[PDB]
């Protein structure tokens, strides 16, 4: 069970029930661009839906196929959003075709909305009412002048993850430079090509002994040195 | 009509009632999918418990 | 925005139907419940006659909306300014009067 | 173990068999009838499963 | 609606039959 | 081992039944793990649930 | 629970379709037995006569509801008062009359 | 199990279509033989008139009945009792007279 | 090009649906846009009366363009000369006239 | 080949519909050509009654044929020979007179 | 009938291969 | 048109289904 709110089941149990809201949240700030609240429709007034103090926007957009199931494949569930004015091309070709970014979706009850939507007022609003659910953006099946669509997944996929991860190789350092495992901390040294600089802009490791004896750094290697000699 | 030893405070009209007789056994089940639908239901399917 | 002037021939036909979201349980109890937080929009189908020269006015401010932009027209129905726009329609020329019958959708835009 | 990776809402959740108790109960009135006319559809295992 | 639906729907057929075929490839399927 | 042999064993033996149906605007509350009952009037051939 | 205070004009048609279970293959035995309680609910077809002016009020009425709420009607085929929904409404605006055309669905809830 | 009493108008329409088995050779030749062992069973389409009155004493049998259970009736068409269901119907309710339509199937149960 | 010189009957009938993009799911939130240019083509159903001695050369005039050249024509309508092609036309033979359907599509090419 | 001597009452339809390979480009621009090198064929359809004695000549003609053979035949609508065949026909069998429907396709073979 | 009918006849579509990719699984089939 | 349309859906499904999975099993397919 999720640990839903009282009143959200009381209204679930209803006969007569008020209109059920879906707010889209689009989050690329691990990417690197800005967070984007849409939603499919306007308030009774004509202007955007106001959930707590977002206030989301509105916009054709609309997600289906969400499932729990746990016996077979990941779920993959599909969101389309159309471009007609561009704005879908205009964060694809920046933020790198939103693969990455992450999607949440709210379910709230139209009672329990805001009070500056419905021009009478709500005696019985309540912001603590909602349903959260988060997902992330896979690919971006088609991209046209009418319409937008992507497919999410779960943060949590198993696609390409082998379990014990680390090779033992002979001559390259598997470790990120810098790093906590690396140890190294100093002034910039030398290129990737193994030539002095001082620059910091442009200091990286070679992954080679050489890079590592740059740094004399030689005691946290990567690799392992002359393994080869035994594999042959 | 019943004759039940006490009312629940506010059992609204339309509510559920189930009878839960001592012969009968539970038929207890296990979800293993909810498979939400554009209708606004849900598909639920379950395995013996 | 531009307004609709000319005048509507009587038989206009006012469809109005609404969207709701609906559950059908087992013993005819069901679980009803609206769809979106707006109201719903009514479609105005209507037939109007012009004189063949007025044909043209009327063809062209028809033709300049295509059909993506809407104008504002005070039905005769309930007599307050809406939204409404025209996404197809047709004419058929007598000899001395144009007859056109066309469907406006009412959108909130 | 006996658990079944499932992803919930929000979280990675395992779902083991172990004995539990009762949720919620489903009546005839409680789900919806299709146009077949049987709310509950039972299916078995096989048997050489 | 005469033999012409009949061709789209075996092309229909033959679009999710790849799709299925590609969906159960992937980790947890049948194929996998 | 024999433990682990014992589970499939009893629960193929024991749990041979699985149920589908559909529920409306109150699904909200499940997720997968959740025990339920299921009160069929059909099945037991007396009137249980109203 | 509001009511309906309007009064239906003649040819007022009720369509009821019972709902049952039945099996039989081919030209076989064939069993039948009904689905539920509440098998048999009636869809009343009616149709309105009202000035321009009053058009307006039970445009509002109509609108009001939607097609979730549900409002007490007696019709006068049996007289015996039921909870009815109008999912959808049409109106034919004339030069002094507005006639429309409803379905009344019966509902127990 | 009850007897239907009351008439029925001109204008009853018979319609019985047997269920054959039928292979077609290359040349027209052919092979036919009966589906089943019992003889085919006729659908009579009845259409009747009552008083506002009586409409509620129709009414409430055909609702008894449901679309389950068969009820006794003499055809006009051949005067020899048998079983019939009443399955759906419909009635347009005129300002003296109610006119009922319903389609009487006939079964062998 | 050749030009299109007999005269059309009374009642013809210009049918006109501009194309657009719209995107809207459910009731939400609409947005509409122009597809292109020459967004609104119409297509003239037109109407013509010939002797039967002059059926054979219009007939032999909308046979040599086939269904793809395009001709000339100053539709009665707006008095403004445009290019179209006629893909079916179908003869009612009497007999001492001959009468003609057709519709021309007007094609920018 | 033999040839059809019995003549045609008035209102003999004559369609034409040609075969062309049109594409459709963004702006209203398009590509058309004809689809084949040989002109398009008409596919007549007549009307004609003859009396009671007549009509077993007229049907055993059309069934010698069957559907696969041609036969010459002059239309009245421009009088020159061509080849036709009936793939199907109908007759309606007065008191007096017998009359047939039937659709003569224009085959170049 | 419209894309409602493209539709249904995907989902049936896609129906029909998981239910053949499971027939072709067993003793006898391509898979086996 | 009724359930016959899906049943014949459902065939032309499985035969869609079929050919497939021998279209893709010969050189360069998934299968191969
Ligand atoms: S080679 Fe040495 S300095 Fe470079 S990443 Fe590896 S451990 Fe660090």
């Amino acid at each position: 069970m999720q640990d839903i709110r009282q009143e959200t089941l009381n209204e679930c149990t209803r006969a007569e029930q008020s209109a059920s809201v879906v707010l889209w949240e689009i989050d690329l700030t691990e990417v690197g661009g800005e967070r984007y609240f849409f939603c499919n429709e306007q308030n009774e007034k004509g202007e955007p839906v106001t959930w707590q103090g977002r206030q989301y926007q509105p916009y054709p957009i609309q997600g289906s196929g969400f499932e729990l199931n746990g016996k077979g494949t990941s779920t993959r569930p599909t969101l389309t959003v159309s471009n007609l004015y561009g704005m879908v091309t205009g964060m694809a070709e920046d933020m790198q075709s939103l693969v990455g970014g992450t999607v949440v979706r709210r379910k709230v009850y139209a009672r329990f909305l805001d009070a500056v939507n419905f021009v009478n007022g709500n005696s019985y609003a309540d912001p603590e009412q909602e349903v959260i659910s988060r997902w992330r953006i896979e690919q971006c099946s088609e991209l046209s002048a009418v319409s937008a669509s992507f497919v999410l997944s779960t943060p949590t996929e198993t696609d390409g993850a082998v379990f014990p991860g680390r090779i033992m190789l002979a001559n390259t350092c598997t470790w990120t430079y810098r790093g906590d495992e690396c140890g190294y901390s100093g002034p910039a040294v030398a290129d990737e090509y193994d030539q002095p600089t001082s620059d910091i802009t442009k200091d990286k490791c070679s992954k080679c002994l050489s890079g590592c004896k740059f740094r004399n750094n030689v005691g946290n290697f990567g690799g392992f040195l002359s393994i080869n000699k035994l594999s042959q | 009509k019943v004759k039940v030893s006490r009312v629940p405070d506010g059992v609204a009209e339309y509510s559920v009632w189930e009878l839960k007789l001592p012969t009968l056994r539970q038929r207890l089940f296990r979800c293993v999918s909810i498979r939400e639908n554009d209708d606004g239901t849900y598909a639920i399917t379950a395995v013996q418990h | 925005m531009k307004t609709f002037r000319w005048k509507v021939k009587p038989g206009m036909d006012v469809a109005s139907v609404p969207s709701v979201r609906k559950v059908r349980f087992g013993d005819g109890y069901s679980q009803r419940a609206p769809a979106g937080l707006n109201a719903n929009l009514k479609t105005y189908s209507v037939t109007l006659s012009v004189p063949r020269e007025e044909a043209t006015v009327l063809e062209s401010f028809l033709e300049e909306h295509g059909g993506w932009k809407s104008f504002l027209w005070t039905p005769p129905y309930e007599w307050r300014q809406i939204k409404v726009t025209c996404a197809k329609w047709s004419s058929r020329v007598s000899m001395l009067r144009v007859e056109f019958s066309a469907e406006f959708e009412q959108v909130v835009n | 173990m006996r658990c079944m990776p499932v992803w919930n809402g929000q979280t990675l959740t395992f779902v083991q068999d172990r004995p539990s108790d009762k949720t919620w109960t489903y009546n005839r009135s409680n789900v919806v009838m299709p146009d077949d006319g049987a709310p509950f559809r039972y299916s078995f295992s096989a048997l050489k499963d | 609606i005469g033999p012409a639906a009949l061709k789209a729907v075996y092309d229909m057929a033959r679009k999710g039959a790849r799709d299925e075929i590609q969906t159960q490839m992937r980790d947890g399927g049948l194929f996998s | 081992a024999h433990r682990a042999g014992l589970w499939l064993i009893k629960t193929e033996l024991l749990e041979t039944q699985t149920v589908d149906f559909s529920v409306g605007a109150e699904g909200l509350r499940h997720v997968p793990g959740d025990v339920i009952e299921i009160c069929d009037d059909d099945y037991a051939g007396i009137s249980t649930g109203g």
